[PDB]
Protein backbone atom coordinates (compact mmCIF):
# COMPACT_ATOMS: atom_id res chain seq x y z
CA UNK A 1 0.00 0.00 0.00
CA UNK A 2 1.13 3.68 -0.95
CA UNK A 3 1.50 6.41 1.83
CA UNK A 4 1.53 9.74 0.89
CA UNK A 5 2.26 12.46 3.81
CA UNK A 6 -1.00 14.67 4.80
CA UNK A 7 1.68 17.90 3.31
CA UNK A 8 1.95 16.54 -0.09
CA UNK A 9 -1.84 16.01 -0.01
CA UNK A 10 -2.13 19.84 1.00
CA UNK A 11 -0.02 20.48 -1.62
CA UNK A 12 -1.98 18.16 -4.53
CA UNK A 13 -4.62 20.46 -3.05
CA UNK A 14 -3.38 23.46 -5.01
CA UNK A 15 -2.70 22.28 -8.27
CA UNK A 16 -4.26 23.60 -11.47
CA UNK A 17 -7.01 22.31 -13.27
CA UNK A 18 -5.36 20.68 -16.05
CA UNK A 19 -8.20 20.63 -18.12
CA UNK A 20 -9.50 23.76 -17.28
CA UNK A 21 -6.12 25.68 -17.92
CA UNK A 22 -5.86 23.76 -21.57
CA UNK A 23 -9.37 24.56 -22.74
CA UNK A 24 -8.27 28.44 -21.71
CA UNK A 25 -5.48 28.53 -23.39
CA UNK A 26 -6.33 27.05 -26.47
CA UNK A 27 -9.26 28.83 -26.90
CA UNK A 28 -7.42 32.06 -26.01
CA UNK A 29 -4.87 31.45 -28.63
CA UNK A 30 -7.61 30.95 -31.59
CA UNK A 31 -9.34 33.85 -31.02
CA UNK A 32 -6.16 35.77 -30.84
CA UNK A 33 -5.81 34.02 -34.43
CA UNK A 34 -9.70 35.10 -35.26
CA UNK A 35 -8.91 38.41 -34.75
CA UNK A 36 -6.22 38.67 -37.42
CA UNK A 37 -6.55 39.20 -40.77
CA UNK A 38 -4.39 36.70 -43.30
CA UNK A 39 -1.38 38.93 -43.35
CA UNK A 40 -1.69 39.64 -39.57
CA UNK A 41 -1.66 35.23 -38.65
CA UNK A 42 0.92 34.79 -36.14
CA UNK A 43 3.29 32.48 -36.61
CA UNK A 44 4.61 29.56 -35.03
CA UNK A 45 7.01 31.37 -32.72
CA UNK A 46 4.25 34.18 -32.17
CA UNK A 47 1.81 31.59 -31.00
CA UNK A 48 4.08 29.46 -28.88
CA UNK A 49 5.35 32.97 -27.54
CA UNK A 50 1.74 34.27 -26.54
CA UNK A 51 1.07 30.02 -25.72
CA UNK A 52 4.13 30.69 -22.74
CA UNK A 53 2.50 34.03 -21.85
CA UNK A 54 -0.75 32.33 -20.88
CA UNK A 55 1.34 29.81 -19.00
CA UNK A 56 2.58 31.77 -17.19
CA UNK A 57 -0.21 33.62 -16.20
CA UNK A 58 -1.77 30.52 -15.16
CA UNK A 59 1.17 29.80 -12.88
CA UNK A 60 0.73 33.24 -10.94
CA UNK A 61 -3.01 32.49 -10.32
CA UNK A 62 -1.67 29.27 -8.97
CA UNK A 63 1.20 30.65 -6.99
CA UNK A 64 -1.29 33.16 -5.14
CA UNK A 65 -4.08 30.77 -4.36
CA UNK A 66 -1.81 28.27 -2.86
CA UNK A 67 -0.80 27.47 0.27
CA UNK A 68 2.07 28.64 2.29
CA UNK A 69 2.38 31.81 -0.26
CA UNK A 70 -0.63 33.14 0.07
CA UNK A 71 0.87 33.78 3.92
CA UNK A 72 3.44 35.81 2.33
CA UNK A 73 3.14 39.62 1.30
CA UNK A 74 3.01 40.45 -2.53
CA UNK A 75 6.83 42.05 -2.12
CA UNK A 76 7.98 38.68 -1.02
CA UNK A 77 5.44 37.34 -3.96
CA UNK A 78 7.56 38.78 -6.24
CA UNK A 79 10.66 38.40 -5.15
CA UNK A 80 9.83 34.63 -5.19
CA UNK A 81 8.28 35.03 -8.67
CA UNK A 82 11.11 37.37 -10.44
CA UNK A 83 13.33 34.48 -8.94
CA UNK A 84 11.58 31.02 -10.90
CA UNK A 85 9.41 32.27 -13.10
CA UNK A 86 11.43 30.27 -16.10
CA UNK A 87 12.00 27.32 -13.71
CA UNK A 88 8.59 27.07 -13.08
CA UNK A 89 7.63 26.64 -17.02
CA UNK A 90 10.30 24.78 -17.89
CA UNK A 91 9.35 22.45 -15.04
CA UNK A 92 5.79 22.26 -15.84
CA UNK A 93 6.75 21.86 -19.43
CA UNK A 94 9.00 19.01 -18.38
CA UNK A 95 6.54 17.30 -16.56
CA UNK A 96 3.82 17.19 -18.91
CA UNK A 97 6.39 15.45 -21.36
CA UNK A 98 7.07 12.34 -18.92
CA UNK A 99 3.61 12.17 -18.33
CA UNK A 100 1.24 13.25 -21.21
CA UNK A 101 4.93 12.82 -23.82
CA UNK A 102 5.22 10.64 -26.80
CA UNK A 103 8.48 10.19 -27.02
CA UNK A 104 8.67 11.35 -30.59
CA UNK A 105 6.73 14.59 -30.28
CA UNK A 106 5.98 17.61 -28.20
CA UNK A 107 2.92 17.75 -25.64
CA UNK A 108 1.57 21.13 -25.65
CA UNK A 109 -0.54 22.94 -22.35
CA UNK A 110 -3.06 23.02 -25.06
CA UNK A 111 -3.34 19.90 -26.35
CA UNK A 112 -1.40 19.31 -28.78
CA UNK A 113 1.52 16.64 -30.39
CA UNK A 114 4.13 18.41 -32.22
CA UNK A 115 7.01 16.05 -33.51
CA UNK A 116 10.22 16.53 -32.59
CA UNK A 117 10.59 16.41 -36.42
CA UNK A 118 9.20 19.16 -37.49
CA UNK A 119 11.49 21.19 -34.96
CA UNK A 120 15.18 19.71 -36.06
CA UNK A 121 13.70 21.20 -39.79
CA UNK A 122 12.59 24.19 -38.63
CA UNK A 123 14.41 25.52 -35.48
CA UNK A 124 17.94 26.98 -35.54
CA UNK A 125 20.82 24.96 -33.44
CA UNK A 126 19.46 26.85 -30.52
CA UNK A 127 16.48 25.64 -29.50
CA UNK A 128 17.08 22.24 -31.31
CA UNK A 129 20.18 22.25 -28.93
CA UNK A 130 17.95 23.26 -26.04
CA UNK A 131 15.17 21.06 -26.97
CA UNK A 132 17.74 17.95 -27.09
CA UNK A 133 18.71 18.75 -23.03
CA UNK A 134 14.77 19.06 -22.25
CA UNK A 135 14.55 15.32 -24.02
CA UNK A 136 17.18 13.58 -22.04
CA UNK A 137 15.92 15.16 -18.93
CA UNK A 138 12.35 13.93 -19.85
CA UNK A 139 14.17 10.44 -20.20
CA UNK A 140 16.01 10.45 -17.20
CA UNK A 141 13.02 11.22 -15.32
CA UNK A 142 11.08 8.76 -17.18
CA UNK A 143 13.86 6.48 -15.58
CA UNK A 144 13.09 7.35 -12.30
CA UNK A 145 9.40 6.64 -12.37
CA UNK A 146 9.06 10.21 -11.25
CA UNK A 147 5.41 11.08 -10.38
CA UNK A 148 2.85 13.29 -9.42
CA UNK A 149 3.47 13.88 -5.70
CA UNK A 150 7.10 14.24 -6.43
CA UNK A 151 6.39 16.93 -9.35
CA UNK A 152 4.26 18.85 -6.94
CA UNK A 153 6.91 18.52 -4.28
CA UNK A 154 9.54 20.14 -6.53
CA UNK A 155 7.23 22.37 -8.09
CA UNK A 156 7.20 24.08 -4.33
CA UNK A 157 10.96 23.30 -3.78
CA UNK A 158 11.77 25.69 -6.77
CA UNK A 159 9.14 28.49 -5.65
CA UNK A 160 10.49 28.42 -2.02
CA UNK A 161 13.72 29.08 -2.96
CA UNK A 162 16.09 30.52 -0.11
CA UNK A 163 18.19 31.70 -2.57
CA UNK A 164 16.69 35.00 -3.06
CA UNK A 165 17.97 38.17 -1.64
CA UNK A 166 15.53 40.69 0.20
CA UNK A 167 13.38 38.59 1.20
CA UNK A 168 11.21 40.09 4.19
CA UNK A 169 10.29 36.54 5.62
CA UNK A 170 12.67 34.01 5.00
CA UNK A 171 12.01 32.31 7.88
CA UNK A 172 8.69 31.24 6.19
CA UNK A 173 10.28 30.46 3.29
CA UNK A 174 13.02 28.03 5.00
CA UNK A 175 10.27 26.32 6.69
CA UNK A 176 8.58 24.85 3.45
CA UNK A 177 11.86 24.40 1.76
CA UNK A 178 12.35 21.77 5.12
CA UNK A 179 8.48 20.16 5.37
CA UNK A 180 8.85 19.87 1.65
CA UNK A 181 11.98 18.47 1.52
CA UNK A 182 11.45 16.06 4.82
CA UNK A 183 8.07 14.64 2.66
CA UNK A 184 9.76 14.12 -0.51
CA UNK A 185 12.29 12.09 1.74
CA UNK A 186 9.66 10.83 3.40
CA UNK A 187 7.61 9.95 0.30
CA UNK A 188 10.23 8.25 -2.13
CA UNK A 189 11.23 6.43 0.97
CA UNK A 190 8.02 4.59 1.53
CA UNK A 191 6.59 4.29 -2.04
CA UNK A 192 9.80 3.49 -4.01
CA UNK A 193 12.44 1.42 -1.01
CA UNK A 194 14.19 -0.43 -4.46
CA UNK A 195 15.01 2.58 -5.38
CA UNK A 196 17.16 3.61 -2.56
CA UNK A 197 18.44 7.14 -3.62
CA UNK A 198 15.22 8.29 -5.32
CA UNK A 199 15.57 11.53 -3.17
CA UNK A 200 19.32 12.80 -4.16
CA UNK A 201 18.47 11.87 -7.48
CA UNK A 202 15.83 13.98 -7.70
CA UNK A 203 17.24 17.00 -6.03
CA UNK A 204 19.86 16.26 -8.68
CA UNK A 205 17.33 17.19 -11.88
CA UNK A 206 16.88 20.71 -10.07
CA UNK A 207 19.89 22.13 -11.78
CA UNK A 208 19.61 20.80 -14.83
CA UNK A 209 16.18 22.46 -15.13
CA UNK A 210 17.41 25.37 -13.50
CA UNK A 211 20.73 25.32 -16.35
CA UNK A 212 17.69 24.82 -19.09
CA UNK A 213 15.64 27.40 -17.70
CA UNK A 214 18.54 30.25 -17.74
CA UNK A 215 19.25 29.07 -21.70
CA UNK A 216 15.75 29.16 -22.34
CA UNK A 217 15.79 32.92 -21.09
CA UNK A 218 18.65 33.71 -22.99
CA UNK A 219 17.25 32.12 -25.81
CA UNK A 220 13.79 33.94 -25.57
CA UNK A 221 16.11 37.59 -25.18
CA UNK A 222 17.59 37.20 -28.41
CA UNK A 223 14.51 36.46 -30.06
CA UNK A 224 13.04 39.86 -28.57
CA UNK A 225 15.93 41.33 -29.76
CA UNK A 226 15.47 40.31 -33.44
CA UNK A 227 11.87 41.63 -33.13
CA UNK A 228 10.22 37.93 -33.21
CA UNK A 229 8.44 38.37 -30.07
CA UNK A 230 4.74 39.29 -30.31
CA UNK A 231 3.74 42.56 -28.88
CA UNK A 232 3.59 42.76 -25.15
CA UNK A 233 4.14 39.40 -23.15
CA UNK A 234 4.24 39.08 -19.61
CA UNK A 235 7.62 36.73 -20.24
CA UNK A 236 9.21 39.67 -21.73
CA UNK A 237 8.34 42.26 -18.55
CA UNK A 238 9.79 39.12 -16.43
CA UNK A 239 13.09 38.97 -18.51
CA UNK A 240 12.93 43.06 -18.52
CA UNK A 241 12.78 42.98 -14.52
CA UNK B 1 7.73 45.21 -12.38
CA UNK B 2 4.13 46.75 -11.78
CA UNK B 3 2.78 44.09 -13.99
CA UNK B 4 3.64 40.80 -11.77
CA UNK B 5 2.64 43.20 -8.50
CA UNK B 6 -1.03 43.93 -10.36
CA UNK B 7 -1.56 39.85 -11.04
CA UNK B 8 -0.45 38.94 -6.97
CA UNK B 9 -3.69 41.49 -6.36
C1 LIG C 1 12.10 30.90 -20.29
C2 LIG C 1 10.71 30.50 -20.62
C3 LIG C 1 10.30 29.29 -20.91
C4 LIG C 1 8.87 28.99 -21.22
C5 LIG C 1 8.64 27.55 -21.70
C6 LIG C 1 7.26 27.34 -22.24
C7 LIG C 1 6.81 26.25 -22.82
C8 LIG C 1 7.57 24.98 -23.03
C9 LIG C 1 8.47 25.02 -24.29
C10 LIG C 1 7.68 25.11 -25.55
C11 LIG C 1 8.10 24.77 -26.75
C12 LIG C 1 7.30 24.86 -28.01
C13 LIG C 1 8.10 24.48 -29.25
C14 LIG C 1 7.29 24.60 -30.52
C15 LIG C 1 8.04 24.23 -31.79
C16 LIG C 1 7.23 24.45 -33.04
C17 LIG C 1 7.94 24.00 -34.31
C18 LIG C 1 9.21 24.73 -34.59
O1 LIG C 1 10.29 24.22 -34.70
O2 LIG C 1 9.01 26.05 -34.71
C19 LIG C 1 10.15 26.85 -35.07
C20 LIG C 1 10.15 28.13 -34.28
C21 LIG C 1 11.31 29.02 -34.65
O3 LIG C 1 12.57 28.37 -34.38
P1 LIG C 1 13.91 29.26 -34.16
O4 LIG C 1 15.13 28.46 -33.92
O5 LIG C 1 13.44 30.20 -33.05
O6 LIG C 1 13.95 30.28 -35.40
C22 LIG C 1 14.20 29.82 -36.75
O7 LIG C 1 10.28 27.79 -32.87
C23 LIG C 1 9.19 27.94 -32.10
O8 LIG C 1 8.12 28.29 -32.52
C24 LIG C 1 9.48 27.63 -30.67
C25 LIG C 1 9.00 28.73 -29.74
C26 LIG C 1 9.56 28.62 -28.35
C27 LIG C 1 9.53 29.92 -27.58
C28 LIG C 1 8.28 30.13 -26.73
C29 LIG C 1 8.40 31.26 -25.70
C30 LIG C 1 9.10 30.89 -24.38
C31 LIG C 1 10.53 30.45 -24.52
C32 LIG C 1 10.95 29.21 -24.58
C33 LIG C 1 12.36 28.72 -24.72
C34 LIG C 1 12.29 27.27 -25.09
C35 LIG C 1 12.37 26.24 -24.28
C36 LIG C 1 12.31 24.81 -24.67
C37 LIG C 1 12.30 23.99 -23.41
C38 LIG C 1 12.05 22.56 -23.74
C1 LIG D 1 3.31 24.36 -34.69
C2 LIG D 1 2.43 23.13 -34.83
C3 LIG D 1 0.92 23.45 -34.93
C4 LIG D 1 0.09 22.18 -35.22
C5 LIG D 1 -1.24 22.32 -34.46
C6 LIG D 1 -1.27 23.80 -34.07
C7 LIG D 1 -2.29 24.27 -33.03
C8 LIG D 1 -3.72 23.87 -33.41
O1 LIG D 1 -3.99 24.27 -34.76
C9 LIG D 1 -4.75 24.45 -32.45
C10 LIG D 1 -4.58 25.95 -32.18
C11 LIG D 1 -5.05 26.78 -33.38
C12 LIG D 1 -4.90 28.27 -33.16
O2 LIG D 1 -5.29 28.97 -34.35
C13 LIG D 1 -3.47 28.61 -32.80
C14 LIG D 1 -3.05 27.83 -31.56
C15 LIG D 1 -3.14 26.31 -31.73
C16 LIG D 1 -2.85 25.67 -30.36
C17 LIG D 1 -2.14 25.78 -32.80
C18 LIG D 1 -0.68 26.15 -32.52
C19 LIG D 1 0.32 25.63 -33.55
O3 LIG D 1 0.10 26.31 -34.79
C20 LIG D 1 0.20 24.11 -33.71
C21 LIG D 1 0.61 23.42 -32.39
C1 LIG E 1 28.69 35.78 -22.35
C2 LIG E 1 27.29 35.95 -21.75
C3 LIG E 1 27.33 35.67 -20.24
C4 LIG E 1 27.90 34.30 -19.87
C5 LIG E 1 27.80 34.01 -18.40
O1 LIG E 1 26.79 33.51 -17.91
N1 LIG E 1 28.86 34.34 -17.67
C6 LIG E 1 26.22 35.07 -22.41
C7 LIG E 1 24.83 35.26 -21.75
C8 LIG E 1 23.77 35.09 -22.85
C9 LIG E 1 24.56 34.50 -24.03
C10 LIG E 1 23.92 34.50 -25.42
C11 LIG E 1 22.55 33.83 -25.43
O2 LIG E 1 22.62 32.55 -24.78
C12 LIG E 1 21.98 33.71 -26.84
C13 LIG E 1 22.96 33.13 -27.86
C14 LIG E 1 23.11 31.61 -27.68
C15 LIG E 1 24.08 30.99 -28.67
O3 LIG E 1 24.23 29.59 -28.38
C16 LIG E 1 25.41 31.68 -28.60
C17 LIG E 1 25.25 33.17 -28.87
C18 LIG E 1 24.31 33.88 -27.88
C19 LIG E 1 24.11 35.32 -28.36
C20 LIG E 1 24.89 33.86 -26.43
C21 LIG E 1 26.29 34.49 -26.33
C22 LIG E 1 26.88 34.51 -24.93
O4 LIG E 1 27.16 33.18 -24.51
C23 LIG E 1 25.92 35.22 -23.94
C24 LIG E 1 25.79 36.70 -24.33
C1 LIG F 1 24.82 39.29 -16.90
C2 LIG F 1 25.04 40.80 -17.10
C3 LIG F 1 23.93 41.28 -18.05
C4 LIG F 1 23.04 40.04 -18.26
C5 LIG F 1 22.10 39.99 -19.48
C6 LIG F 1 21.18 41.22 -19.53
O1 LIG F 1 20.54 41.41 -18.27
C7 LIG F 1 20.15 41.10 -20.65
C8 LIG F 1 19.40 39.76 -20.68
C9 LIG F 1 18.36 39.69 -19.56
C10 LIG F 1 17.59 38.38 -19.55
O2 LIG F 1 16.70 38.36 -18.43
C11 LIG F 1 18.54 37.21 -19.48
C12 LIG F 1 19.53 37.26 -20.65
C13 LIG F 1 20.37 38.55 -20.69
C14 LIG F 1 21.17 38.53 -22.00
C15 LIG F 1 21.31 38.67 -19.46
C16 LIG F 1 22.25 37.47 -19.29
C17 LIG F 1 23.21 37.57 -18.11
O3 LIG F 1 22.47 37.48 -16.89
C18 LIG F 1 24.04 38.87 -18.17
C19 LIG F 1 24.96 38.82 -19.41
Amino acid sequence: AASIPHLILELLKCEPDEPQVQAKIMAYLQQEQANRSKHEKLSTFGLMCKMADQTLFSIVEWARSSIFFRELKVDDQMKLLQNCWSELLILDHIYRQVVHGKEGSIFLVTGQQVDYSIIASQAGATLNNLMSHAQELVAKLRSLQFDQREFVCLKFLVLFSLDVKNLENFQLVEGVQEQVNAALLDYTMCNYPQQTEKFGQLLLRLPEIRAISMQAEEYLYYKHLNGDVPYNNLLIEMLHA
Amino acid sequence: NALLRYLLD
